[PDB]
RNA sequence: AGGUGGUUAUAACGUUGGGGAUCCACCUCUUCCCAUCCGAACAGAGUUAAGCCCAACGGUGCCGAUGGUACUGCGCAGUGGGAGAGUAGGACGCCGCCGA
RNA sequence: GACUGGGGUGGUCGCCUCCAAAAGCGUAACGGAGGCUUCUAAAGGUACCCUCAGGCCGAACCGGUCGAGUGU
RNA sequence: UAUCAUGAGGUAGAGCGACUGAUUGGAAGUCCAGAUAAACUCCGAAUGCAUGAUAAUUGACCGAUGGAGUGAGGGCAUGGGUGCUAAGGUCCAUGUCCGAGAGGAGAAGAAUCCGGACCACCGGCUAAGGUCCCGAAAUAAUUGCUAAGUUGAAACGAAGUCAAGAAUUUUGGCAUGGAUAAUACACGGGCAUAAGCAAUUUACCGAAGCCGUGGGAUAUA
């Protein structure tokens, strides 16, 4: 699991994802990446599946960065439990993301199959994605 | 299950009662606060619970100084 | 901690209470390793109304206080208020204050 | 100087502050015309009820 | 290591004006620096082949129809969060006094280097 | 541990009501407060 | 070259260099005023090194546009308001009173 | 006895503080977190005098540069 | 109610070597670089609020007294909590409507769009929405797109087609496959290749809204 070791409060109110990402929308540390076109909660299971997919490809060269961390706790009520009487049982952590936020990024890798590895990662996510490249990258390496 | 919460206390109706530019009389309460969020100045007293009140009649003035400290004073005559 | 910030702390504490007006003006007293000074101040427009200086020395301090009282009586000041100005009210400060009391300066 | 304001849309489902602005202008009926000096206060009322009135 | 750019003056300001300018497939830009005042002008997306390019390509000799001509560098570029299009450019006017600060690509041990317009003050690029 | 005690030795009578911790003060309090009859006077505990 | 104020540090901190018939400060001595284990501070009866004052430095801190963007009122992207951060840069104070 | 996403079971019932609360005040939920049913003869009043807590250096102690306490 | 003037905010947003708690690389400290928050803040709006002065405007604001009813609410929009970012769910806040509200369009609908019914009239103008027939008014004019009778739900696939580009490739418009159960089925129906979709212009239809004519009633002057 990808989650914090400690938190001040075990519970959190469900917020409201509002607009576009104003930070973490440009490509630092890397050359290629994927941005999200939608607003959604992303689970650690989905993140690990996407990273495993992107790293089974590409062999073991290059570097892979995930730039979102799930730290919002969520609960679920249960079967036969009626409404009310407080919060339900914990069910892990999620990361809230907005359009324009970069999820995954890769470096040190040829473009033609970085485009394929990132697509393989993006097929295991509940958001529509967009491929992005650095605005200084040249074709001849 | 059950919840271990559900408690609250009554709200204390704090805040600025007379704003800068208004006319106040002697003994009028100007600010209700917890601690000196605002400080007393000329012709303004402070009570046991840090309540700011006017010693004389006049016009309430709010002013800021170093450390962004806010002072409340009464301008008379 | 140096004497400058010590005396600045004491001066701020004393000015917390004391202040001088057109009537009842402030009476600052400066003491150095030699000589002494006294100044009568209105703390509204920042105008000094009278002063005295040296230009044992308990006699010198008492003479300075009496001269300040004479200047105050010449300028027409009946009541004053006197601040420690960072010094403990003892020694030359006490002597100068007693001399100002023995003169005019009804305070 | 004098300008003419004519109500063209209904006040139904409009908020009370807008209804009271219409009253302050003096418009109580559809297709009613009032005449007022073009002071900044009157212009502010017209701005507040711009989606209901016409300058004729 | 020398680019040539043309521009036209900008008069209206605000979000409505900026939206109109961007809908006409253009980018608002500002040139500031040195002494005296600066200028606000309009660049074209097609006219820009500078930021989307491998090398530095500094010294963007600028010709604004509302004033004279100058030399400057890419100082700040604003991108859209989603479409990743250019929405605003800011230029730092370069003078022979007070040499400018730049970021220059490295090799392998070689760089592009700069001495004219910018005497000194490089930082780095792609140090990996 | 805390308790209410009274001040006495008036001049009708003059009483002052006040609390005191008995374990902290096994002894009897004595404070000169006032007499609304005339003036200041010493007042002692034990009512 | 001191004291005493009004201006929320554009006023503070720092570095480097310059200062003495007297202005301040360090400086000798504790008998009485007073005082702490300690005259270090509080209390009294040769110096410019340092405090202090002067100057140069944009260094550490402060201030900070124009433009754009976020957000937002109007029950509509038409009509109004408009940041924060950042970037240019500004800045090593200013207005009094008494004294010599 | 009442409340109660039917009732029962469980939990709760007065007061204080924060968040829910939408930048005046006020504002609900079996919404999210905690406390109280006291204490001080000084821990009250006043005059005077002091300044925590932490990091490095040397061996409870000497010196130089930026959170602690306030009974609960 | 509006305008102007004055005043206090800590929300949205933003930012966190400006603190607290999380987080990421880093090269137990430290340096550099990501990034996060209802119970974080070095910052910080738009609206809202208070006071005063003007203007417009009703008229009903305030006192004191006679008489009450209500104290089961509901839908929609916005800001939120809760729930599963489910419910024609539930709990608050700000508006609005149904309740207590008729009339017009949507085939037929309590609260979606337009609009507040004193009475009469075989008069006229409009609103939303419309103008081939059922059914009032254009088989009006001009310019394009669609060939699916589309028309009158998504990841994900060809790209059928038009258009705009750049160095294969992007970009939008309209279509197409994904597309699915039980009495007989739908653009309301006929039917339409425009009578579909997009844009513009002019006429016209269209309500118990407005005007006209006749007749009453209730108040303020
Ligand atoms: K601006
Ligand atoms: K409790
Ligand atoms: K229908
Ligand atoms: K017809
Ligand atoms: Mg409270
Ligand atoms: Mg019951
Ligand atoms: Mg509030
Ligand atoms: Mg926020
Ligand atoms: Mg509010
Ligand atoms: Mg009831
Ligand atoms: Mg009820
Ligand atoms: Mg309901
Ligand atoms: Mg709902
Ligand atoms: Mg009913
Ligand atoms: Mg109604
Ligand atoms: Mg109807
Ligand atoms: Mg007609
Ligand atoms: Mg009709
Ligand atoms: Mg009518
Ligand atoms: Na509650
Ligand atoms: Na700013
Ligand atoms: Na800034």
């Amino acid at each position: 699991m990808l989650q914090p070791k400690k938190t001040k409060f075990r519970r959190q109110q469900k917020g409201r994802m509002k607009g576009f990402a104003q930070r973490g929308n440009q490509l630092s540390f890397g050359s290629f990446g994927i941005k999200s076109l939608q607003s959604k909660w992303i689970t650690g299971r989905q993140i690990e599946a996407a990273r495993i997919a992107v790293t089974r490809y590409m062999q073991r060269q290059g570097q892979v960065w995930v730039r979102i961390f799930p730290d919002k706790p969520i609960t679920k009520k249960g079967e036969g439990v009626r409404m009310g009487k407080g919060k339900g049982a914990p069910e892990g952590f999620v990361a809230p993301i907005t359009p324009g936020r970069i999820i995954f990024e890769v470096e040190g890798v040829p473009y033609e199959i970085a485009k394929e590895a990132l697509r393989l990662a993006a097929q295991k996510l509940p958001v529509t994605t967009k491929f992005v490249v650095r605005h200084d990258y040249d074709i001849q390496n | 299950g059950s919840s271990k919460n559900g408690r609250e206390s009554e709200s204390k109706r704090l805040g600025v009662k007379v704003y800068g530019g208004e006319m106040a009389k002697a003994g009028n309460i100007l600010v209700r606060q917890r601690g000196t969020v605002h400080h007393p100045g000329e012709n303004v007293g402070i009570g046991k619970d840090h309540t700011l009140y006017a010693l004389k009649s006049g016009v309430v003035v709010f002013t800021r100084k170093k450390n962004d400290r806010s002072y409340v004073s009464i301008k008379t005559e | 901690v140096t004497k400058e910030q010590r005396r600045q702390k004491i001066k701020a504490r004393v000015r917390g209470k004391i202040s001088g007006t057109q009537e009842k003006p402030r009476l600052t007293v400066f003491r150095s390793n030699k000589q002494i000074y006294a100044q009568l101040i209105d703390d509204i427009a920042g105008r000094t109304l009278a002063s005295a200086s040296s230009l044992s020395k308990k006699e010198i301090a008492a003479k300075v206080g009496d001269e300040i009282a004479k200047a105050a009586t010449e300028a027409g000041i009946s009541t004053v208020v006197f601040d420690r100005n960072g010094y403990l009210f003892h020694g030359r400060i006490k002597e100068l204050a007693d001399a100002a009391r023995k003169g005019g300066l009804k305070f | 100087a004098k300008i003419k304001i004519q109500q063209v849309r209904s006040r139904i489902r409009c908020p009370k502050d807008q209804k009271r602005t219409l009253d302050a202008l003096g418009l109580r009926k559809l297709n009613q015309i009032v005449e007022h000096e073009a002071t900044p206060s009157i212009l502010g009322m017209v701005n507040k009820v711009r989606h209901l009135v016409l300058i004729v | 290591k020398t680019f040539q750019l043309t521009g036209t003056p900008r008069a209206e300001f605000g979000k409505k004006a900026a939206k109109a300018i961007r809908k006409e497939d253009q980018i608002p830009a500002v040139l500031y620096g040195g002494k005296g005042e600066g200028v606000n002008f309009i660049v074209s997306q097609d006219a820009v082949r500078n930021l989307i390019y491998s090398p530095e390509i500094f010294l963007v000799e600028l010709t604004v129809e509302g004033s004279g001509s100058y030399k400057a560098i890419l100082k700040e570029i604003q991108f859209h969060p989603v479409t990743d299009r250019i929405i605003h450019i800011d230029f730092l006017q370069v003078t022979d006094e007070k040499p400018v600060v730049m970021e220059v690509p490295v090799v392998l041990g070689h760089a592009e280097g700069v001495k004219a317009g910018g005497k000194l003050s490089l930082e780095m690029r792609k140090l990996k | 541990l805390e308790c209410t005690e009274h001040k006495e030795s008036g001049m009708g009578i003059s009483r002052y009501i006040t609390t005191k911790n008995r374990k902290n003060t096994t002894q009897r309090l004595e404070l000169k407060k006032y007499n609304p009859i005339l003036r200041r006077m010493t007042l002692h505990k034990e009512i």
